[PDB]
């Protein structure tokens, strides 16, 4: 179980403010004035069947980052030491209730008065605000989404996911529930688990918690290439027909060909992508979201201070003195890792590998060009309108395009088995 | 801003006690002093008289 | 009715006793659990979900073949009521016509 | 110095030394049931004006009276009540010693909940034979009651990993309590069911229980 409820806000990208403005905020709240957007997010990415795109939200990672920016900017009003909610405005917006249900447009007298000036990289505690401390169910319901936001905002790279292997997790009820998900895609399972988590918070060792941990382990082990049709994990695995494409689909399948031998004991790690490609990959974002929704009911091992930037260190329940390190990979090289592991196992030929690599190279070319063009447009806009100063996507640098530690994380995930 | 010291105390005594005052160099107007006394005065009342001669 | 010093024990002892009986022997409220929020959710506005409130205390049964028992709160109330009736019936001021 | 209407003395003093714990064994249960000397497990309370006794305070084995008073058949006086308690406890002591031989079970601990419930049920004439096997702790004081699904709802029940117990009476009101200005205040602990207790091993499970439960 978890005893501390700390979270971290977004940091400025060299700008003078939070990188969100009025236009983007009105775009987010066009169909619902709740800052807790995690359900509406799920309706926009459309189960991951295609490349979602908007004029103001070019990608899925763009919307995820903009939700983070809005929460980080707006939650600083009720968390001031005086703990007042309806007295001032943040970018024409005010809070509806002491219980933070939604946002409305400020009344004229507050519009006349100036706005709150937020700060970068703040760390807050949920127990400080009295209305959160009073109601535990409300605190957990919002802390799920705050945990997801912290997981995005902890470092400069993409979202962080958690992988665990343990034999004693399995039980009768877990088997009974897992059989129902045969033939479903990863996105559908993620949707249903997120809705179930929203309705009722999970026990420490409930059926749903162990279920979602097993699902994450299956997805990541299939993603690396350790587990396939001919080498299963108690007959269960994930299958992709079109590896390397812009919008991959993974399907949960059952097979009786083989069962891989599993060493006893409990093992786990934290993994994350570093290349900007994660902005267009929905499975990784959903994996991080599932970890966030899990984090409310359970307590995860601490992350080492040496794998995180300076400002994000020594957070009470998140980072620690000698915790686990972060395993970072970038997408294009992992496809080569997948193909190599399959070819060594003997289930794949050289020509098939050639075709997969060619398709993945085309995909990476397209993605890199689009992201660079959008970055250029944002720079131009920031120069033209100094009173707006916004960002549509999380910033990145060129050095993030190269590979790094990919082989190490691949080896570690294969060594989890 | 406190000091560590138990609540020592005294007991009930059914008698009035003698008292003698000490003064200080602080100065005040006499008309003001009489204004407060008349405000705090418990009079009028009827006292016992006693004896002139014994 | 709020404080019992305003009633004379020598002038209206019956009402004094009745007020004491009401104040200390009225039934106690209780709550029970119900529903399955993992599918149906809940529509409880002011009370927490999964909880149903009652004005009368509830105790579960230990036996599936019950036999008469008077330890229940409702009988205890009726006992107070009947004793208080007896007090004013035994009155010699009531009796003369009887 | 001033806190609304109450005044403070502007100096501090707190205790600095704390005693130790002492388990509850079968020998001490028997000794409390004896009540032969002025070691009786209850003390009297007197009026400040008329100097007559108006109530009693209850101790280790006697803290279990949760049913209404009439079911216990107490007398209105003090001396008669003392006699009645001595007699009933004397009978119960031999009923206990019948089950547990003294030379065998002398060096073992007692389950306090069961002692209080057994005393109360014996006084009220309920079936007390069910509690007797629980009178010696075997694994853990809380765990034994948790693992026993076959118990009586009159005293305690189980909600998963939380043990719900009925808080017993602390004060017992004699015949003379007229709600006088010198009658001692009983602080609502002389009622039938003035509280409810929830026992567990970790406060996290307790508060996650009161999540669902109304407060």
């Amino acid at each position: 179980a978890r005893a501390a409820f700390l979270f971290k806000t977004v940091g400025f990208g060299g700008l003078q403010n939070v990188p969100i403005n009025d236009e983007l905020s009105s775009h987010l709240l066009r169909a619902g004035n709740s800052p807790w957007q995690l359900t509406q997010f799920l309706d926009w990415i459309s189960l991951g069947r295609g490349l979602a795109t908007s004029a103001l939200v070019p990608t899925a990672g763009s919307r995820y980052y903009q939700m983070s920016c809005l929460l980080s900017g707006t939650l600083q009003i009720p968390f001031r030491p005086n703990h007042r909610w309806g007295d001032i405005r943040f970018l024409r917006l005010v809070w509806s209730a002491p219980t933070l249900d939604g946002l409305v447009v400020a009344p004229p007298q507050v519009l006349a008065q100036p706005a709150l000036q937020a700060q970068a990289d703040r760390v807050y505690d949920c127990d400080d605000y009295p209305f959160l401390a009073r109601d535990p169910r409300f605190k957990h319901r919002v802390y799920q989404q705050l945990s997801a936001v912290t997981l995005l905002n902890l470092t400069g790279f993409g979202p962080i996911s958690y992988v665990r292997v343990d034999e004693d997790m399995w039980s009768g009820d877990v088997n009974q529930l897992l059989m129902n998900y045969f033939g479903h895609t990863f996105a559908e399972i993620a949707y249903t688990l997120c809705q179930a988590s929203a309705n009722r918070p999970w026990e420490y060792d409930g059926t749903y918690a162990r279920m979602t941990q097993i699902v994450l382990s299956l997805f990541w082990l299939s993603y690396v290439g350790v587990i396939h049709q001919q080498n299963t994990y108690r007959t269960f695995y994930f299958q992709c027909n079109r590896r390397g494409d812009a919008a991959e689909v993974w399907i949960l399948s059952c097979s009786l060909n083989h069962s891989a031998q599993i060493r006893p004991g409990n093992r786990s790690l934290f993994v994350m992508p570093t290349s900007p490609d994660w902005n267009m990959d929905v499975n990784l974002i959903l994996s991080s979201t599932l970890t966030g929704c899990l984090c409310s009911g359970s307590q995860l091992p601490l992350i080492d201070n040496n794998s995180v930037p300076a400002v994000s260190r020594n957070i009470h329940g998140w980072t620690g003195r000698a915790g686990n390190q972060l395993h970072g990979f970038q997408v294009r090289r992992m496809v080569t890792e997948f193909c190599d592991r399959l070819r060594r196992d003997g289930v794949m030929t050289q020509a098939q590998q050639n075709q997969v690599e060619a398709l993945a190279d085309q995909t990476q070319q397209f993605k890199r060009d689009k992201l660079e063009t959008w970055a250029r447009e944002d720079d131009q806009y920031n120069q033209a309108h100094p009173n707006s100063t916004m960002f549509r996507t999380k910033p990145f640098t060129n050095a993030q395009w190269g590979r790094g530690n990919t082989g190490a994380t691949s080896a570690a995930i294969a060594a989890l088995i | 801003g406190m000091r560590i010291s138990a609540l020592q105390s005294l007991s009930d005594t059914p008698s009035p006690v003698q008292w003698l005052p000490q003064y200080t160099i602080d100065q005040a107007a006499m008309d003001e002093g009489d204004l407060m006394v008349s405000r705090l005065t418990q009079l009028p009342l009827r006292p016992d008289y006693g004896n002139i001669w014994v | 009715f709020m404080n019992i010093q305003l009633i004379s024990p020598i002038d209206a002892p019956i009402l004094r006793q009745w007020a004491e009986i009401i104040h200390r022997y009225w039934p106690n409220p209780s709550q029970i659990r119900y529903g399955a929020p993992n599918v149906f959710g809940s529509a409880n506005l002011f009370t927490p979900p999964e909880v149903l409130l009652l004005p009368i205390d509830h105790q579960p049964a230990n036996v599936t073949t019950p036999t008469l028992d008077f330890t229940n709160e409702l009988t205890n109330w009726r006992a107070r009521v009947c004793e208080l009736m007896k007090n004013l019936v035994d009155n010699q001021r009531y009796q003369p016509g009887w | 110095a001033n806190v609304w209407g109450v005044r403070l003395a502007d100096s501090l003093s707190s205790p600095t030394i704390e005693t130790r714990t002492r388990q509850y064994t079968l020998h001490d249960l028997c000794s409390d049931l004896d009540a032969n000397p002025g070691r009786e497990p209850w003390k009297p309370l007197r009026n400040q004006r008329t100097n007559n006794i108006v109530a009693v305070q209850l101790f280790r084995p006697l803290q279990g009276l949760v049913l209404d008073t009439q079911l216990y058949g107490f007398p209105g006086a003090f001396d008669d009540w003392e006699r009645f308690m001595r007699e009933k406890l004397r009978v119960l002591k031999y009923e206990v010693l019948r089950i547990y031989p003294i030379s065998n079970y002398s060096n073992e601990h007692v389950n306090v909940f069961v002692a209080n419930a057994l005393v109360g049920a014996f006084l009220s004439n309920q079936a007390f034979y069910d509690l007797l096997p629980l009178l010696i702790i075997n694994d853990t004081m809380i765990g034994d009651l948790l693992g026993t699904g076959a118990s009586l709802s009159q005293f305690f029940q189980s909600h998963g990993d939380v043990l719900e117990v009925a808080a017993g009476r602390k004060y017992l009101q004699m015949e003379n309590y007229s709600n006088d200005d010198d009658d001692p205040p009983l602080f609502a602990k002389d009622l039938s069911d003035y509280a409810k207790a929830f026992y567990s091993d970790t406060y996290e499970v307790l508060d996650r229980f009161f999540w669902t439960h109304d407060s």
